[PDB]
């Protein structure tokens, strides 16, 4: 097809920045090489806006980096409903999950009728009242869920936001860490999700067999794969954000971004929490970055058992 | 329908380095090995390097060996040649070359070269001035008119007339390097002294080496 | 049964290089003991003779050293032809995935109706002209099946083989990292093959009940199991040339070999891609020997409940 990729070096301050380098290691990766070699039209807008993090100190945590992010999350979700409305399909590295507010928003702005796969270790969806101070890397999904509109508080640089989805329209997969509020909230409002457990009593295979007959069931509905590193089990996925162990195997990872290129209708990508930082060693950060690069390849064609790549024949001696 | 395509040759002084690359089109570039072959000024071939098809396997004249570095990408159909520690001697038209081990050894695809220089002069932009038709020769037949390039270093430049509009009648001479050790040469083109009235006469000079393009009116003095 | 051990020192050069130890490492990791205690009748043939070079680099790779193979190859199809005829099972150490080509042609030589079971990420089924000199890690099948003679050059040192196997005989599992051309012969020729999504879509088990209902399904056939080391996923596999990310678990390849060993018509077994040179400690390097030796093992019966060795006492103090 055409492929729009946008990199967004988001952060939650210090102790928890690197995360920036994260598009820099997919790109290093040979990101742009691969998806070329799929034979997919490959438009580049760089970096984002990078706010420099201020002065990394004083009262920024509490309200310059979230204010910042805020705006920043708007002007991503600007460049992806221009890249969307071109025709292109969205591929956003990450960066702290966070983007997922601006990406999910600028697909809605043209595709209104999308639905979400959340492909993460964690739900990511809290309100902004139970944040961690650390704030806005694990509670992005609210302010886009159109029924927790009414519990969730106006915050600086978030005044642009509009509830793009149901709650009935996104499917988590990977399930292995939540905190109480959000299994409430998964419980409450009724949202679909399948993890590690389900994974393992009903196989991958079924998980994706289930998740589109939800999402795309009864309508053609354009998808957005939001994919967390962390989704990956430690072992594959190293240097990410809080991980956790019991997590897919690399084989799973693929599938399902194999089955999602197979339903053809994959409208944008999310490769968040890719902290290179957090790697002991070079290959440990390399290793993460490769399969990061895998993940999103899987989902445009890739198929391990040989390339798309027309061959008319052979040559001759 | 299959090329190579030499880029990164320049002036480099003693004790510095530069970069060649050869871009390839029209086969499998990992599927045959490639070689550096270079040609110094009025001499004949002579090999410098060649690396695997498959990569990761460098060979080196011992000219060369240790100073200079053979690598390639396969995904971007690359190859390239990092000189370090030039010398004067290692002044020559280098091409990229097509390496094919069918039953012996021989080259069977060449670039179209790239100059490296390793004077320890200092690369400088050419002066452009008109050249005079000719007085007598302004009313009958035609006329010779043209542009001298003159102290310009290294080669080469390049010139066209009216942005290549004009060709028939046009010559470009080589240049030659005076006892200053710096090159000048002219391109003169032939037109009908009836036209020269009313028809406009360009000379485009574009010199690599210093990225100077002038472009230079051409008509007749008192 | 009985168990002929060839050692195939095999390599492309100073990259690929370490592929001679590959034989010694999994002997040094017990495999004689093993296939000694399944109850085999044991004769190592030692170390076949080498891949080596005179000054190495110059213009050897790409003229002399794949002549070498070629020839190399002619000799290890005769000892296999020799040890096969002498009814013996050929179990070959490699080395790397070229003396595959020997192997297959000296044991057609006495069992023509033969088919194959290829475990490796990749499917080598180039050509020589199709790919780089390489050394033909991912050359040795094109020299080997009938259908693609017409497409393939005759090399210097290759004049030898005449095509042992069909297509439709030979079946791949594993497959990782397939080229383009790769992908179309396989397509093109109609060549079965079960990559790590078919694993994935019906699981291992029913990958080896179709794999033997392709190839021995109307009439029983001797198997030559062919086992690239990188065919297990690089965590279980890190000491091979090329290894490919996402590969067979420990359990799903003991599986295979334990299927294999149950059909009972192994006829001859390599186990190749395994230089250790490409480990970066001891434990890598011997981890993966010590995979190797299992594997071996496990087509020659080793499992997990009762091992063989059949047990009919019942004692008592009575
Ligand atoms: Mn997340
Ligand atoms: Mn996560
Ligand atoms: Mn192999
Ligand atoms: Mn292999």
């Amino acid at each position: 097809h055409s492929v729009a990729v946008i990199g967004a070096p988001f952060s939650q301050g210090q102790k928890r920045k690197g995360v920036e380098h994260g598009p820099a290691a997919i790109r290093e990766a040979g990101l742009m090489k691969r998806l070329s070699s799929l034979g997919c039209h490959l438009k580049d807008f760089g970096d984002l806006s990078f706010t420099p993090v201020p002065k990394d100190d004083l009262y920024n945590n509490l309200i310059v980096n979230p204010r910042s992010v805020g705006l920043a999350n708007q002007e991503l979700a600007e460049v992806v409903s221009r890249a969307v409305s071109d025709g292109y399909s969205c591929v956003t590295l990450g960066g702290d999950h966070s983007l997922a507010i601006g990406t999910i928003s600028g697909h809605a702005r043209h595709c209104p009728d999308l639905c979400v796969v959340w492909v993460d270790a964690h739900a990511d969806i809290n309100t902004p009242l139970t944040t961690s101070s650390g704030n806005l890397h694990g509670q992005p999904v609210s302010f886009l869920l159109r029924e927790l509109q009414d519990k969730v508080p106006q915050l600086p640089g978030f005044s642009w936001i509009k509830p793009c989805i149901s709650s009935a329209s996104i499917v988590y997969i990977g399930l292995r860490d939540v905190d109480p509020p959000e299994h409430f909230i998964l419980k409450n409002y009724d949202i679909q999700y399948f993890s590690m457990r389900d994974i393992d009593r009903l196989g991958i295979q079924k998980v994706m067999e289930r998740t589109f007959d939800l999402l795309i069931g009864k309508r053609q509905r354009p998808i957005h794969l939001s994919f967390d590193i962390d989704a990956f089990d430690p072992t594959l996925a190293p240097a990410t954000g809080t991980p956790v162990v019991g997590g897919l195997t690399y084989r799973e990872g693929m599938y399902i971004a194999e089955e999602i290129h197979n339903t053809g209708l994959l409208s944008a990508l999310d490769l968040v929490e890719v902290n290179p930082q957090l790697a002991t060693s070079e290959e440990e950060a390399k290793t993460t970055a490769n399969l990061a690069v895998d993940v999103i390849a899987s989902s445009f064609g890739q198929t391990r058992e040989g390339g798309h790549i027309v061959y008319d024949q052979l040559p001759t001696p | 329908e299959v090329q190579l395509l030499e880029s990164g040759g320049g002036l480099v002084q003693p004790g510095g380095s530069l970069r060649l690359s050869c871009a390839a089109s029209g086969f499998t570039f990992s599927s045959y090995a490639m070689s550096w072959v270079r040609q110094a000024p009025g001499k004949g071939l002579e090999w410098v390097s060649a690396i695997s098809g498959s990569g990761g396997s460098t060979y080196y004249a011992d000219s060369v060996k240790g100073r200079f570095t053979i690598s390639r990408d396969n995904s971007k159909n690359t190859l390239y040649l990092q000189m370090n520690s030039l010398r004067a001697e290692d002044t020559a038209v280098y091409y990229c070359a097509r390496l094919r081990a069918d039953l012996g050894l021989y080259m069977d695809l060449w670039g179209r070269g790239t100059l490296v220089t390793v004077s320890s002069a200092s690369t400088k932009g050419p002066s452009v001035f008109p050249l005079a038709p000719s007085s007598k020769s302004t009313s009958g037949g035609t006329a010779a008119l043209g542009c001298l390039v003159k102290d310009y270093f290294p080669e080469p430049v390049t010139v066209s007339w009216n942005s290549g509009a004009l060709t028939s009648g046009v010559h470009t001479f080589p240049a030659v390097l005076q006892s200053s050790g710096l090159y000048s040469l002219s391109s003169v083109v032939t037109v009908p002294s009836s036209s020269l009235g009313t028809q406009t006469y360009i000379c485009n000079v574009n010199h690599k080496p210093s990225n100077t393009k002038v472009d230079k009116r051409v008509e007749p003095k008192s």
